[PDB]
RNA sequence: GCGCGACCCCAGGUCAGGCGGGACUACCGCUGAGUUUAAGCAUAUAAAUAAGCGGAGGAGAAGAAACUUACAAGGAUUCCCCUAGUAACGGCGAGCGAACCGGGAGCAGCCCAGCUUGAGAAUCGGGCGGCUGUGCCGUCCGAAUUGUAGUCUGGAGAGGCGUCCUCAGCGACGGACCGGGCCCAAGUCCCCUGGAAAGGGGCGCCUGGGAGGGUGAGAGCCCCGUCCGGCCCGGACCCUGUCGCCCCACGAGGCGCCGUCAACGAGUCGGGUUGUUUGGGAAUGCAGCCCAAAUCGGGCGGUAGACUCCGUCCAAGGCUAAA
RNA sequence: UUGAAACACGGACCAAGGAGUCUGACAUGCGUGCGAGUCGACGGGUUCUGAAACCUGGGAUGCGCAAGGAAGCUGACGAGCGGGAGGCCCUCACGGGCCGCACCGCUGGCCGACCCUGAUCUUCUGUGAAGGGUUCGAGUUGGAGCACGCCUGUCGGGACCC
RNA sequence: AAACUUUAAAUAGGUAGGAUGGCGCGGCUGCUUCGGUGAGCCGUGCCAUGGAAUCGGGUGCUCCAAGUGGGCCAUUUUUG
RNA sequence: CCGACUUUGUGAAAUGA
RNA sequence: GGGCGGAAGACAUUGUCAGGUGGGGAGUUUGGCUGGGGCGGCCAAUCUGUUAAAAGAUAACGCAGGUGUCCUAAGAUGAGC
RNA sequence: AAAGCGUGGCCUAUCGAUCCUUUAGAUCUUCGGAGUUUGAAGCUAGAGGUGUCAGAAAAGUUACCACAGGGAUUACUGGC
């Protein structure tokens, strides 16, 4: 963004050059999921199944009981944030369920 | 050990015996690289012995951040606005380095100056004999091509000793630099400490 | 059965003498060859170059 | 009372073909000690070494960032100097010990898999036949749709528009590089000692040649040779130098714009625990077992932890000289 | 070995081979070059007997020119005294006075760590007029260092030899 | 009477025998005193026949380092 | 020696939630 | 009748961790002084008196003994006796 | 009352390194992209203990024994 502060030491310190905006770049959408690698992935979750630990997610969270479904996802997945996030998805697959 | 001396850090305890190298082969490899490049300036003449062209950029490393140095290719952002294309530039002599990202007008500027340097004093030799198509160099000027030996256009390292004399202001002998560079070290210091109180500035009121 | 201390190539065969000190030494040769007594002393019969 | 097709597997001295062992300097993988040092010794050290077991080449390995850094940031690999006997690691004892930055040597980046001919396998192998012969062509079989060829590889790309800009082959003649052969200056003059003159004296000569060697004793000039080069023969050539005929498109690329898509590698990452290893310290790599993904995501930012922001890169497929 | 001619051990004699060397780091001493510099050591260009020699970079590579703290960080605001070589001045000289390097001793000052202190100014947490300290520093008030060589010594390596 | 002592030798032990002393004058002190009262220092000026005997250049200052770290005999004192 | 995870699937009852 | 015949059967067992046992086995140590060593003892830290020869220093497995603690008072101060 | 006395015991003995752990203290310093925030790492001063007490973590046997050495050291003889 806006350039160093000029000055050698201190809040945003180093010397001033005049910044500028990077083009677009391919690798920026580098994740951003496409039309078909969804109706793929999504076509092939209900035909497959729920891996044992996220039934018991979605038990877990259709009863209420957020704590402990982090809790397991994190103690099967291994990480804080991919426990997060598959919290998330499940959570995600209980709506689109009890939607209807 | 004995009288007052250096505590020991002799590391041979192993089999060094076995992997000292020696260096009776420098000059060797002196004559042997010579002799190489006599060999492909031969071959690749009439090019620039250098090799192609490298860019100007700067160090890293607060240590070096302000000796500028020779890079390993142009960006693409940099070819683009010189107008030459990815994949003919290093065809005709300028290296290309996708993984650099240009993040100041100072430097690419910079480096366009160099494009321009280089276009304007590049010949290039048609692909046949008779047809000279676009991008091409006329015969006339062709003939009296040479092979430039060294490096072709140098880089300063540091910006230049120059010290010229000015006046002294009043406003700027009352310019207290210390207390100055303190301020700011005291704001470094204690940014966490503002910002918290701000955000329950907000969260409260 | 072997020699006491074998020879081995990585004694110091080359010595480094200061850029300085070479050419100091090559002025003073310079200037050795200037004096009829030192070419003289040195060997060299010299008894009848001109100048 | 069968004839069929596929799958999977047989046996063939079937046709055509690749494998095994050897050498150890250097190189790649596994396995893997202790004598020693610590004035004992048990972790450590010796040492991620010796021995063991395998695998290649003229080099091998690595290699085109899931990098470092915190800068005004840089930018594949390898090697040298510096970093540095430093940060770190260690009964914090003995000791051990890298990396970034910078300067140099050399520098080249590439190709796959996936959505994408479906009027139509456009692909490849083999038998036979021809010719111009490291291949090309025709015919007949087979492989293959559980996908061969083409387009694509994130730096992108696919589409659509556009004045436009860019693409072809075959000859000769060399040079260059490599090997080989032949040739090439001048006292053997006079005297003396001496078995022998290559020694001593005297008179001379060559030298772009007084490196060396032989010849009956200190030989430039007896001989082979050495300097300058000259000549001719053969190779690989695939490097470029100029001449000559062949004239480069509606295919592909580049460039400019658009905004629609934008597809990217799984028992893999990643996490726990164990073992080894490291300088890598709440864990540097690797490995076993268990758990086991993600697509507004994933790996890093050298102190584990959650939240916010920021810097950065895109793994789990492959090839690649040079130093 | 306190003590050997010893009834202590080795030696029949001769000839040849035979035991503190090489390398790394460091240090003192000495010599040389330069001297707030000094090193060209990895590379590059040359090199007509040459692995030599000569040139080149360095605008910051090593060491040195700044140190104190664990670290964030801060980082020397300019020295007097006593004794002194030597020179000088006066006297006929004896004697007297002045300037007094080195070195020794004494007291300080300044930087930093820790403590103490607080006018003003300021971005409110910073600065720092004045004043400090039975504290600590491998500091400063002397720029002397770098490179090479040699001996000696310590240590690592077979490391004086068996 | 070694583990008693009033007394108390000899031998040996420490210190001093000046020029690094003394006095006068005027200055400082954040110490000290009831106080120029002290204590100490600073500048300045004067004096100080070398202050017993004998002998003599000095580790006086510093650096680097070797070997040694098994001792034995004798006269006197002396423990078992 | 024994404990847990793994190959390790099927349905059934009785006691705890 | 698309089950070769039985038995056991998701228990044994395979692999990885977890705890116990494990001289069957490995690696290693098993202090010093010392009128030889061993056993004994501490003369190894340390105090008093002596030996110690009237300054200091001064030894022996010399001598007579002591120490690894005890104390909110048996510390500090004052007063009285 | 005050002068004073008091930095443990009337004096002479009655005790403890490095690393590790743990506590006390500053509204202290760092976690090296920037912050909140647990944890961790520091600085100064104590304790946890080494009695072999300047501080290794440590049971025997050998007549089956071995190597280096010792007359520094025993048993036989000799010597006083
Ligand atoms: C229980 C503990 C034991 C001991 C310490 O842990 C032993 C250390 C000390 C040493 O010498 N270096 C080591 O590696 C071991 C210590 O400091 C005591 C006060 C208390
Ligand atoms: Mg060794
Ligand atoms: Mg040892
Ligand atoms: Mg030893
Ligand atoms: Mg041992
Ligand atoms: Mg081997
Ligand atoms: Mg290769
Ligand atoms: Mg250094
Ligand atoms: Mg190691
Ligand atoms: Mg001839
Ligand atoms: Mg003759
Ligand atoms: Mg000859
Ligand atoms: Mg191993
Ligand atoms: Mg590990
Ligand atoms: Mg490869
Ligand atoms: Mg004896
Ligand atoms: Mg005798
Ligand atoms: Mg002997
Ligand atoms: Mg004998
Ligand atoms: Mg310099
Ligand atoms: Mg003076
Ligand atoms: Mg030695
Ligand atoms: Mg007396
Ligand atoms: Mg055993
Ligand atoms: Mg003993
Ligand atoms: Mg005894
Ligand atoms: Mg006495
Ligand atoms: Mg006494
Ligand atoms: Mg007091
Ligand atoms: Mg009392
Ligand atoms: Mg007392
Ligand atoms: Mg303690
Ligand atoms: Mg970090
Ligand atoms: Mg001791
Ligand atoms: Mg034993
Ligand atoms: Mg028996």
């Amino acid at each position: 963004s806006q350039p160093k502060s000029g000055l050698f030491v201190g809040i945003n310190k180093g010397h001033v050059v005049t910044k500028r905006e990077l083009p677009p770049r391919p690798s920026d959408r580098k994740g951003k999921g496409t039309k078909r690698v969804h109706f793929v992935r999504n076509l092939i979750r209900e035909v497959a199944g729920f891996a044992p630990y996220e039934k018991r997610i979605t038990e877990l969270l259709k009863v209420g009981k957020d704590k402990r479904a982090l809790k397991v996802a994190k103690r099967k997945l291994g990480t804080h944030k991919r426990a997060k996030k598959k919290r998330e998805e499940m959570s995600s697959v209980l709506r689109k369920m009890r939607s209807a | 050990v004995k009288h007052n001396n250096v505590i020991p850090n002799g590391h041979f305890k192993k089999h060094w015996q076995n992997y000292v190298k020696t260096w009776f082969n420098q000059p060797a490899r002196k004559q042997r690289r010579r002799i190489a490049r006599q060999k492909k300036a031969v071959k690749i003449f009439p090019r620039p012995t250098s090799g192609p062209l490298r860019p100007i950029v700067q160090c890293q490393t607060r240590k070096y951040n302000m000796k500028a140095r020779a890079g390993r290719g142009f960006t693409l952002e940099e070819l683009k606005s010189a107008g030459i294309p990815k994949k003919l530039a290093p065809t005709i002599g300028i290296s290309v380095d996708h993984r650099r990202k240009n993040r100041s007008l100072e430097g690419m500027q910079s480096n366009i100056q160099r494009l321009k340097t280089y276009k304007a004093k590049l010949v290039i030799f048609p692909r046949r004999a008779r047809k000279v198509k676009a991008g091409d160099s006329t015969p006339e000027e062709l003939a009296n091509a040479t092979q430039v030996q060294g490096d072709y256009m140098p880089i300063a390292r540091g910006e230049k000793r120059s010290v010229e004399v000015v006046k002294v202001t009043e406003e700027m002998k009352e310019f207290k630099a210390y207390g100055k560079l303190r301020v700011e070290r005291m704001n470094q210091r204690q940014l966490g400490a503002r910002q918290k109180k701000a955000a329950e500035a907000e969260k409260e009121e | 059965g072997r020699m006491f201390a074998p020879t081995r190539i990585w004694r110091k065969w080359h010595r480094r003498v200061n850029v300085r000190l070479r050419r100091v030494a090559v002025a003073s040769a310079l200037a050795a060859t200037a004096v009829p007594a030192i070419v003289t002393a040195r060997g060299h019969r010299i008894e009848s170059v001109p100048e």
